């Protein structure tokens, strides 16, 4: 079962 | 703050339950934190030097779904409760502070950005206390100095009756 990535998060 | 964040989604329920299951994920990689969940959690990933580094209390042993299928922890320490895998390539990769400030800023799971006090290597204390629930999925989050390099990871929180008042975390130099 893997690890999901759902989304990011953009930096500033 | 200094810093701005913005969060955006990029799959819900019905792509999680299937991209964990099969562990290839074909989409465009792009941000400097990863947003992150398994079946049972929720929690982040900061990429920091080309690596991808979240809490082993939300990732376990687990592979990353990736482009070419699942891909393997290259970093796995249980005590620090760290691990790592190669970024996938669209990772925006930050960099190490060295400014050694003691204003920290932490960047929650929603992109808000908080204001914390370094307190000791791996301790810092919010500035104006919390909710928990606010801070929750946010492990494996970045925190910043004001320059914008990465001081530490974020943890786990340290509440009394449900007001987040410090945070523990793991400095930079342990990764
Ligand atoms: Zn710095």
């Amino acid at each position: 079962g893997s690890v999901v990535i759902v989304g990011r998060i953009i930096l500033s | 703050a200094p810093i701005t964040a913005y969060s955006q989604q990029t799959r819900g329920l019905l792509g999680c339950i299937i991209t964990s299951l099969t562990g290839r994920d074909k989409n465009q990689v792009d941000g400097e934190v990863q947003v992150l969940s398994t079946a049972t959690q929720s929690f982040l990933a900061t990429c920091v030097n080309g690596v991808c580094w979240t809490v082993y209390h939300g990732a376990g042993s687990k592979t990353l779904a990736g482009p070419k299928g699942p891909i393997t922890q290259m970093y796995t320490n249980v005590d620090q409760d760290l691990v790592g895998w190669p970024a996938p390539p669209g990772a925006r990769s930050m960099t190490p502070c060295t400014c050694g400030s003691s204003d920290l800023y932490l960047v929650t799971r929603h992109a808000d950005v908080i204001p914390v006090r370094r307190r000791g290597d791996s301790r810092g204390s919010l500035l104006s206390p919390r909710p928990v629930s606010y801070l929750k999925g946010s492990s494996g989050g970045p925190l910043l100095c004001p320059s914008g390099h990465v001081v530490g990871i974020f943890r786990a929180a340290v509440c009394t009756r449900g007001v987040a008042k410090a945070v523990d975390f793991i400095p930079v130099e342990s990764m």
